[PDB]
DNA sequence: CCATGGAGTCATTTTATCTTGTGTCACTTACAGAAAAAGTATTACTAATATATGTTGAAAA
């Protein structure tokens, strides 16, 4: 880094020979550095949670028999997720566990989610639940794709048995690698598939190692393992080559997994569906859910439970709900043309029975959406290339999960090309992000196909002009039926003699709180 | 101590063995030995003699 | 490697610090039986003998 | 005015204490809990999907 002050030289060796241990260089002459000097031999809120963490860390650590080296990998990680706050309030084994799981993920070891819950009682939910949120909060690359490959190793250890589980390894192992070739590995938890690859190359050894005592390690149901297998049963080229040799067939030979083989069963160009739009209006006043619960032919009231109304229709077949603050959400809408008709129709019973509760705040808080492409689709490439805007997780759900920000629309996706699309409040943006991914889809393919036009139904402010948007015309749309909607008041009588029949426990502590208010300045 | 900390909330009902963190909390045992009989330095603190 | 590692690599682990270990020694040697192996955390352990 | 009693000062021991102890290589390995704040998990809804899971049981051998 400094330069002789002779011969203005650019490299140096130090001289170790002599015990000197000069420094110079090679065009000079001149040392640099003779006498080489060379050395021998609290309380804060954040940094103790910090240790805090490594405690929990460490404990959980070689518990699943990890390098100490992941952990204090993850232990960073967890001071990551600290500064973006997402670790404050949610159960923190959820956030130690995935924490500590991302950085053996990346590593590409053997360790797994499921396996990784039961030094809790907890569920393989909540933990892939918060998992797949600290997945959003931060971003996070595509590696950490597991395959059976690297679990068949330490399953095959508690095997028992002897020296020919090696074999059986290799048995195994070129068996499960076609097995993904063959095409009916996706989306599947691969814990299952890896366990019925080690029954096929024990038994293909020669072995009789029961059911229970493979799931022992692998950790799925007995019946899911032999639906597998016998999954396998079928494949081609299984029964001509299931004798010796092993395989020397790596021939694929046809591609059928029971994805599309489903749509043969009940058996661009396509066009996405609407399966529900939800939206909201406000009524602009506030009434009481225990006088509107009443009166009404769909109706259900618990606070004890949930502390709105239900409310729901038998035509157009909505539900869409009502707040106790007299606003609401709009379900079971398959399109616009029923949902502000629907939306102003549950007015109806109210502006009749209750309060003046106008239309206003009428707009689509998400719109549902879902459509096939009729060929397979492989995933594991897909997110491997598009995970930036992707997410694949064997494990929880099978199918993958799409990010795109422009339009922004969550796409879930499947082995069979089924594609359900939401996270949407315009169908215009569904046929955009459909559109511009299709050629993603044509992309990854394995061996319709014209978009026509971009936009070709009206827009989705037609259909909500095809509905009054005055909030004052209802009788005009009122269905007449609502008209027999309202039940007589010995129904409302009866009828809320027997809620309050089952809830003067409820209003019965309510109210004794309520009591507890005169307690207070006591 | 890591007993309890299952027993302070009442998560439904609590059983669920609780043995399983053992693992969890191992190798106080081995580890500490292993430490103990290289390094050389036995602390003894039931004696009070190290 | 020993900075603090973060979600963004666009291409480079690479550069590298290379700190070979000579043999500073009055006599010429030589080396026989080169060994490699990997402990019980896995992580790669080279041993050879002069 | 004098012998006395009482105390005040002043040597004198004997107890409580601390610094040391030949040199050189050659490797070696601040407590805990309390309260406030932030944030979240249910707690309902469709609504499509496609595994797992259990059971069971029905149906077949
Ligand atoms: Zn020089």
């Amino acid at each position: 880094m400094p330069v002789c002050k002779n011969c203005h030289g650019t490299e140096f060796e130090r001289d170790l020979s002599n015990a000197n241990n000069d420094l110079v260089c090679k065009a000079c002459g001149v040392v640099s550095e003779d006498n080489p000097i060379v050395s021998e031999v609290a309380l804060e809120s954040r940094e103790a949670t910090l240790n805090n963490a490594r405690r929990k860390l460490r404990a959980v650590s070689y518990a699943l028999h990890i390098p100490e080296y992941i952990t204090d990998a993850a232990f960073q990680w967890y001071k990551l997720a600290l500064a973006n706050n997402f670790v404050q309030g949610r159960r923190s084994q959820n956030v130690i566990a995935s924490c500590l799981y991302v950085a053996c993920r990346k590593e590409k070891t053997h360790h797994m989610l499921i396996d990784f819950s039961s030094r809790l009682q907890v569920s393989v939910y909540s933990i892939g639940a918060t998992f797949l949120k600290m997945v959003k909060k931060l971003h996070i690359t595509e590696l950490p794709l597991a395959d059976p490959s690297l679990f068949i190793q330490h399953f095959a250890e508690k095997l028992d048995l002897a020296d020919k589980k090696i074999k059986v390894v290799k048995d195994a192992v070129k068996l499960a690698q076609r097995m993904s070739k063959d095409w009916m590995f996706e989306g599947r938890r691969p814990a299952g598939i890896a366990g019925a690859c080690i029954l096929l190359a024990c038994r293909m050894n020669n072995l009789r190692r029961t059911h229970t005592e493979i799931v022992a390690v692998s950790h799925v149901a007995e019946e899911t393992l032999q639906q597998r297998l016998n999954e396998f049963k079928n494949t081609k080229a299984a029964k001509l080559s299931v004798q010796k040799f092993r395989e020397n067939d790596v021939e694929d030979g046809e591609a059928r997994p029971p994805s599309f083989v489903k749509n043969r069963k009940k058996e661009s160009g396509i066009v996405p569906t609407l399966q529900n739009i939800v939206a909201t209006v406000t009524l602009g006043c506030r009434l009481d859910l225990k006088t509107v619960a009443l009166h009404a032919r769909n109706a259900e009231y618990n606070p004890k439970r949930f502390a709105a109304v239900i409310m729901r229709i038998r035509e157009p077949k909505t539900t869409a709900l009502i707040f106790a603050s007299g606003k609401m959400v709009v379900t079971g809408a398959k399109s616009e043309d029923d949902s502000k008709l629907a939306s102003r129709k549950y007015a109806r019973i109210i502006q009749k029975i209750g309060f003046a509760a106008k239309f206003t705040d009428f707009k689509i808080q998400n719109i549902v959406g879902s459509c096939d492409v009729k060929f397979p689709i492989r995933l594991e490439g897909l997110a491997f290339s598009h995970g930036t805007f992707s997410s694949y997780e064997p494990e929880l759900f099978p199918g993958l999960i799409y990010r795109m920000v422009k339009p922004k629309i969550v796409l879930l996706i499947f082995v069979s090309g089924k594609i359900v699309l939401t996270g949407a409040k315009q169908r215009e943006e569904i046929y955009q992000a459909f559109e511009a991914i299709y050629p993603v889809l044509s992309e990854f393919r394995k061996m319709s196909g014209s978009p026509r036009n971009l936009h070709l139904l009206p827009t989705t402010d037609t259909y909500l002009s095809k509905v009054s948007d005055d909030p004052d015309n209802l009788e005009d749309v009122d269905d007449e039926e609502l008209n027999a909607h309202l039940l007589n008041e010995e129904a409302s009588k009866l009828k809320e003699r027997i809620w309050i029949g089952l809830n003067a426990d409820f209003l019965l502590e309510q109210e004794s709180k309520r009591l507890k208010q005169e307690a207070d300045i006591a | 101590l890591s007993i309890d900390k299952v027993l302070k909330k009442p998560n439904r009902a609590m059983e669920y063995d609780a043995l399983l963190s053992i693992n969890v909390h191992s190798n106080n045992i081995t580890s500490g030995l292993n430490r103990a009989i290289s390094t050389g330095n036995w602390s003894l603190k039931r004696f009070k003699m190290e | 490697s020993a900075d603090a590692p973060n979600p963004n690599n666009v291409n480079v682990q690479t550069q590298y610090r290379e700190a070979p270990v000579i043999y500073r020694g009055p006599e010429p040697s030589h080396i026989d039986q080169v060994m490699m192996s990997v402990s019980d955390n896995d992580q790669a352990l080279i041993k050879v003998l002069l």
